[PDB]
RNA sequence: UCUACCCAUGUCCAGGGUGAAGUUCAGGUAACACUGAAUGGAGGCCCGAACCCACGCACGUUGAAAAGUGCGGGGAUGAGG
RNA sequence: UAUGAGUAGCGAAAGAGGGGUGAGAAUCCCCUCCACCGAAUGCCUAAGGUUUCCUGAGGAAGGCUCGUCCGCUCAGGGUUAGUCGGGACCUAAGCCGAGGCCGAAAGGCGUAGGCGAUGGACAACAGGUUGAUAUUCCUGUACCACCUCCUCACCAUUUGAGCAAUGGGGGGACGCAGGAGGAUAGGGUAAGCGCGGUAUUGGAUAUCCGCGUCCAAGCAGUUAGGCUGGGAAAUAGGCAAAUCCGUUUCCCAAAGGCUGAGCUGUGAUGGCGAGCGAGCGAAGUUCCUGAUUCCACACUGCCAAGAAAAGCCUCUAGCGAGGUGAGAGGUGCCCGUACCGCAAACCGACACAGGUAGGCGAGGAGAGAAUCCUAAGGUGAUCGAGAGAACUCUCGUUAAGGAACUCGGCAAAAUGACCCCGUAACUUCGGGAGAAGGGGUGCUCUGUUAGGGUGCAAGCCCGAGAGAGCCGCAGUGAAUAGGCCCAGGCGACUGUUUAGCAAAAACACAGGUCUCUGCGAAGCCGUAAGGCGAAGUAUAGGGGCUGACGCCUGCCCGG
RNA sequence: CUGAUAUUGAAUGUUGGUAAUUGACCUUCUAACCCGCCGCCCUUAUCGGGCGGGGAGACAGUGUCAGGUGGGCAGUUUG
C-alpha cells in the first residue's frame, strides 16, 4: 500500500527549508519560537 | 594564494602505491582548489610536469567512540598523473 | 453540412459532426499562432471561480484582426481554416503589402475573394466600414461598441445583426439577440452574416467528446447535501421544496434578472430582447 | 510528500478480432438514386496479458498486512493508466 | 515484577550428502547432484537511503533458532570525466518580482526582469583492467569549443576585407489513429567452417555428440527513400534598415537543394574469440527468420486541431584595419559517480506475503510479454527433527441420486483453443451473435503435396486440402483459454462513487427545457487591486430542473 | 436594491412657498470624476504614469447617514 510519507529532498525543501521560512514573516516567527526553544534545527 | 595550502597531505596505501609505479600521486588538497589550482601547484612545489589531474570529494565518514556520535572531515582527493619526461616526486 | 454517423456503437449513436467542407487547409499561419495554456477555471488565486471548465484537447490561439484597421490596401481570401478558440471558421487574408491576418470567416466567403476596409469601400461580405458608411438593412457581424477598441458583438458562428437606423452620432443596431441598441457610428462592423452557421445543430454525442471540449460534469444541486446547495438533501428524491430554484450561492435563479441596475449602458438600449 | 480537482511536461498500453464513412471498379439510370464486389480502417467497438480497478467467496481478525492474500472478477485507445 | 506459560508464535519457498573451519556447526565455507524464477526472482537505472560497498579481524547485543556467519561490532580501504547526468545554454506550468496598483497594520496583486525540467539544445567510441570505479583509469582510434609563441594559403586597409546584433525574418515546432515499405537489433543454428570427442547399458565412424562460428565511434563513399518546384523583376508590410522574409507580376518545369535509417570501405598489421594452460589461441562465412526499435508523425486518414525559448541559418543596422581558411602547438572549471534500488539497504515502527516511475527482457510449442518447461543470469527464502490423532485451513477423488441443500445453486462442478457447418425472437437495421445447436483436431506414408516467401540456383522458410493407413479409455491427450437459455424490474449506453463494512436502481452522460447574460456580460473569488468567465461575445457564457431513443407531456395564475 | 448628503460645476426652460426671492423637475453644456478605447513618450512593458485625441459626464464610483430585502452567513432559544 502506497503509505503518506513519500521521500523527496527537493519538495521537502521548498516546502519547510530555511528559505521557504524566511520568505515570510510567519515562516521568520517559526525560525524565532526554535532559536528560542533552542533547537538544534531550526528547519528541513 | 600560496602552493602549499592547495596539497595537504599525500595518501599512503596500497591503491596510492600502486598508481606510484604508474608515475600517479595521490595527495589530499584543500577542498576548495579546482583541478587547475592542483596542477599548478605541484608544478610549484615540487618542479614537476603535469599530464592530468583527476579529482573527487569524499563525504565525511560517520563515527562512534562509545556514546558520542559524529563524522569525519570531508575529503578532497587528486591523483596527479606527471608527464613521461618528468622528475619523480 | 452535418454529417450523421451511423450507430455502430451506443456512444456513436445519434452523433453529428461538420463535414468541414469550407476548409480549405489543415495548417495555420506560424506567424500569428501565440501559446494558449488551459485554466481549469481557477483565478489568480488558483482557486476554482467557475465550474465544469478543465482539461479538454490543447490548442493554439490564432490572433484574429477584430480592428480590420487596414483601410484602402485590399486583401485576398488565402484560406478558410478551422480555429479551436471559436465557433466560426477564421481566414487567412493576404494583404498586398505582404502583411498577413485572420479574420472572421463570413457566410459566402470563398479563396480568392478581395476584400476591403475603409468608409470607401463596397457593402460586399467581408468587407468592413465605420457604421456611419453602412446601409440601413445591411447585415453586419463583429460590430465595435467603441471606435479603434476592435468588434466585440455578433462574432459566433452563424449570427448575425442588422443596422436599423442612423441618429446622427449614433447608429441603431438589432443585435443577435434581438436587443436593439445605439452603437457610436463611428464604431466598424463588418458585412455579413458570420459563417459556420451548421455548428448549432452538431449532435455531441457522447460525453467524452464534452471533455474533449474541456467541460468537467455538471453535478445538480438536488444530490447534493445541504452544506453544499441549497437544493442538497431530502429523504429519497425531492422536489425544489424552496420557494424559487436557487443558485449554489443562493439567488433565485429562474427568471430573476440580474443586469445592474444604473447600469450606464441602460440609456443606449432602446428595446430590449 | 496521502488524497480530491486542476495546470505544465513526459511516458505506458503483449497479442488477436470486427469491419463505419470514404474510395475504386462493375452494374445502373436522361441525370441522380440505388445495387454488387474490392478497397478502406472508424469505434468512450469486441476477446485478452502488462497495467489500473476491487464484484463474489474463503482465509486472515493479539494478522505475514492498522484493509491483505488465494481463487475466480471488471476496464484494458480511453470521460484511460 | 508477576499471571496466562514453557503456552501462542518463530512471517508464503527444496534440499541432500561429502569435505573443511572451529571451543562449539541442521544453519558458515567449498564440492557434488537435486530443486525454484526466467516480460523475472535476470540485467540496467530513477527516486529515496547514505557507507549499507571492499578487505582483514570479531561475536556482547541486533538476527524471531543457531552462528565460526552477517546489511551487525572494530580497524583499514574504496567513488578519477572537455564528451555521461546537472551547472557556467534555453524556456513551460508555477514562483519571485525594481518601480507600480491596492489595502487598519501585517500584507495582497502585478509590470520590466528573473528563477524554474518533467520538455528543447548539446563533442567518444570499442576493448581491457581492480578486492572494491570506469563512456571517468589504461590501450587504440576519435570528436567539440576556445587560444596563438608559430607555419602556409588567400583577401583587404574606408566603393574597405572581414565580423555582425540584445533588432527583423527563417527555423527550431510538435496531436491521435492506421497501414505499406526500407532497414537494423534480436533469433534459428539450416549450410559451410573450426576445435574437441567415439562412448562400455543393447546399438552407432554415424543424417554421430559437445562447444564456437565477430567487431565500435569516427572518417570517406553510397543509399531505400522522404520533404520541398525553381528563376528574374517590382514592392502601402516585418517598430529602424535589409541584397533577408512576405506579396504580386512575368519567365521556366524537369532541375535544383534540404534531409536520410542503414549499407560498403577504412578504423582493424588491432581487438575479441572455442579452448588450451598470467600467457597462447582455431574458425570467425553464408542462408533463413525478424521486431514492440529506427527511417518517422515520413505517409494516409481523422477532428478533439495538437508548448515555448535558445542553439542554428539568414538579413541588414552596426563594428571595422587588419582579416578569412587550413595546419602545428596548446587550453578545457565545478557538482554527481561507492553500494542497495520489486528491495533484508527506499515508503510501510520489523531482515514485514503490501507499495515503488523508466530502459533491456532469449528458446521450444504459441497469435502473444498468455501458458508450461528451459537459456543468459539469479535463487534454495534465518528455526529444526519427528509423528502422520481430533479439529481447522488449502487441495484431490467419490457409489446411487442430482438443488432434494439454502434466504438465495452461496461454493464447487461444468463451458473453455483453432477450423468448419449452422444460428431464433426482437431491433434503433448497427446489432442480437461466440446466439443456440452440431462436426473436425494425434501419428505415419503418399510428401522436400498443391500453393506461397526468399534466392541466379542449391537451399532455407511458410503451408492448405486430400487419399491411404496406425495406436490409445481418451489426440487443442499437460498448462492456459466463454456455461448457456426463457422471462421480468431498474438504469438507455462506456464511465463515476462512500481510500478502510454500501459499486447500486445513486452520480455523470449525450439529448430536452426553463432562465439569466449586449460585454468593464451575467455568474464567481477577493476588503480592494487583480482575476477566472475569455484572449470568448447570444450558434456564446453562467445557473435550475430533466436525462439516449420512440410516443407523449393534460387541468389550475386563488396562494 | 433604494434615498439623502459630500466629491459637484455651468446654462436653459418648467412648476410648488413667497410678485422680487428659494425648493422640485426636464433638457443642454464641460471643466471635476470615470474609461477593461486610440496615438505618442518614459520603454526592450497587454502593469503604471505622463501628453494628445475620443467616449461618457456632474451621472457613475467612493465616503458618511438612512430605509428595504436578506438562513447567503452568525449567535442562540425551542418549559
Ligand atoms: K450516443
Ligand atoms: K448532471
Ligand atoms: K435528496
Ligand atoms: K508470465
Ligand atoms: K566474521
Ligand atoms: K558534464
Ligand atoms: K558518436
Ligand atoms: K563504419
Ligand atoms: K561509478
Ligand atoms: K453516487
Ligand atoms: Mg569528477
Ligand atoms: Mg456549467
Ligand atoms: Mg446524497
Ligand atoms: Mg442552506
Ligand atoms: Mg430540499
Ligand atoms: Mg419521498
Ligand atoms: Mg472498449
Ligand atoms: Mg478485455
Ligand atoms: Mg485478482
Ligand atoms: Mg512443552
Ligand atoms: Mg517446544
Ligand atoms: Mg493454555
Ligand atoms: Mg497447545
Ligand atoms: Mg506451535
Ligand atoms: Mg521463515
Ligand atoms: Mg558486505
Ligand atoms: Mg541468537
Ligand atoms: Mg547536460
Ligand atoms: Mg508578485
Ligand atoms: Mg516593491
Ligand atoms: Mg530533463
Ligand atoms: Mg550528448
Ligand atoms: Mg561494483
Ligand atoms: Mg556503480
Ligand atoms: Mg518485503
Ligand atoms: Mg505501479
Ligand atoms: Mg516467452
Ligand atoms: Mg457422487
Ligand atoms: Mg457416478
Ligand atoms: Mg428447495
Ligand atoms: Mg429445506
Ligand atoms: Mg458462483
Ligand atoms: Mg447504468
Ligand atoms: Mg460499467
Ligand atoms: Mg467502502
Ligand atoms: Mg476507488
Ligand atoms: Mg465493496
Ligand atoms: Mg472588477
Ligand atoms: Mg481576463
Ligand atoms: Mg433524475
Ligand atoms: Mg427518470
Ligand atoms: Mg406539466
Ligand atoms: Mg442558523
Ligand atoms: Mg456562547
Amino acid at each position: 500500500m502506497k503509505r503518506t510519507f513519500q521521500p523527496n529532498n527537493r519538495k521537502r525543501s521548498k516546502v519547510h527549508g530555511f528559505r521557504s521560512r524566511m520568505s515570510s514573516k510567519n515562516g521568520r516567527l517559526v525560525l524565532a519560537r526554535r532559536r528560542r526553544k533552542g533547537r538544534k534545527v531550526l528547519s528541513a | 594564494k600560496d602552493p602549499r595550502d592547495v596539497l595537504k597531505r599525500p595518501v599512503i596505501t596500497e591503491r596510492s602505491a600502486d598508481l606510484m609505479t604508474e608515475k600517479k600521486y595521490t595527495f589530499e588538497v584543500d577542498v576548495r582548489a579546482n583541478k587547475t589550482e592542483v596542477k599548478d601547484a605541484v608544478e610549484s612545489i615540487f618542479g614537476v610536469k603535469v599530464d592530468k589531474v583527476n579529482i573527487m570529494n569524499y563525504k565525511g565518514k560517520s563515527k562512534r567512540v562509545g556514546r558520542y556520535t559524529g563524522m569525519t572531515s570531508r575529503r578532497r582527493k587528486a591523483i596527479v598523473k606527471l608527464t613521461a619526461d618528468s622528475k619523480e616526486i | 453540412a452535418i454529417k450523421k454517423y451511423k450507430p455502430t456503437s451506443n456512444g456513436r449513436r445519434g452523433m453529428t459532426t461538420s463535414d468541414f467542407a469550407e476548409i480549405t487547409t489543415d495548417k495555420p499561419e506560424k506567424s500569428l499562432l501565440a501559446p494558449l495554456h488551459k485554466k481549469g477555471g481557477r483565478n489568480n488565486q488558483g482557486k476554482l471561480t467557475v465550474r465544469h471548465q478543465g482539461g479538454g484537447h490543447k490548442r493554439q490561439y490564432r490572433v484574429i484582426d477584430f480592428k480590420r484597421d487596414k483601410d484602402g490596401i485590399p486583401g485576398r481570401v488565402a484560406t478558410v481554416e478551422y480555429d479551436p478558440n471559436r465557433s466560426a471558421n477564421i481566414a487567412l487574408i493576404n494583404y498586398a503589402d505582404g502583411e498577413k491576418r485572420y479574420i472572421l470567416a463570413p457566410k459566402g466567403i470563398q479563396v480568392g475573394t478581395e476584400i476591403m476596409s475603409g468608409p470607401e469601400a463596397d457593402i460586399k461580405v467581408g468587407n468592413a466600414l465605420p457604421l456611419i458608411n453602412i446601409p440601413v438593412g445591411t447585415v453586419v457581424h463583429n460590430i465595435e461598441l467603441k471606435p479603434g477598441k476592435g468588434g466585440q458583438l455578433v462574432r459566433s458562428a452563424g449570427t448575425s445583426a442588422q443596422v436599423l437606423g442612423k441618429e446622427g452620432k449614433y447608429v441603431l443596431v438589432r443585435l443577435n439577440s434581438g436587443e436593439v441598441r445605439m452603437i457610436l457610428s463611428a464604431c466598424r462592423a463588418s458585412i455579413g452574416q458570420v459563417g459556420n452557421e451548421q455548428h448549432e445543430l452538431i449532435n455531441i454525442g457522447k460525453a467524452g467528446r464534452s471533455r474533449w471540449k474541456g467541460i468537467r460534469p455538471t453535478v445538480r444541486g438536488s444530490v447534493m447535501n445541504p452544506n453544499d446547495h441549497p437544493h442538497g438533501g431530502g429523504e429519497g428524491r425531492a422536489p425544489i421544496g424552496r420557494k424559487s430554484p436557487m443558485s449554489p450561492w443562493g439567488k433565485p435563479t429562474l427568471g430573476f434578472k440580474t443586469r445592474k441596475k444604473k447600469n450606464k449602458s441602460d440609456k443606449f438600449i432602446v428595446r430590449r430582447r
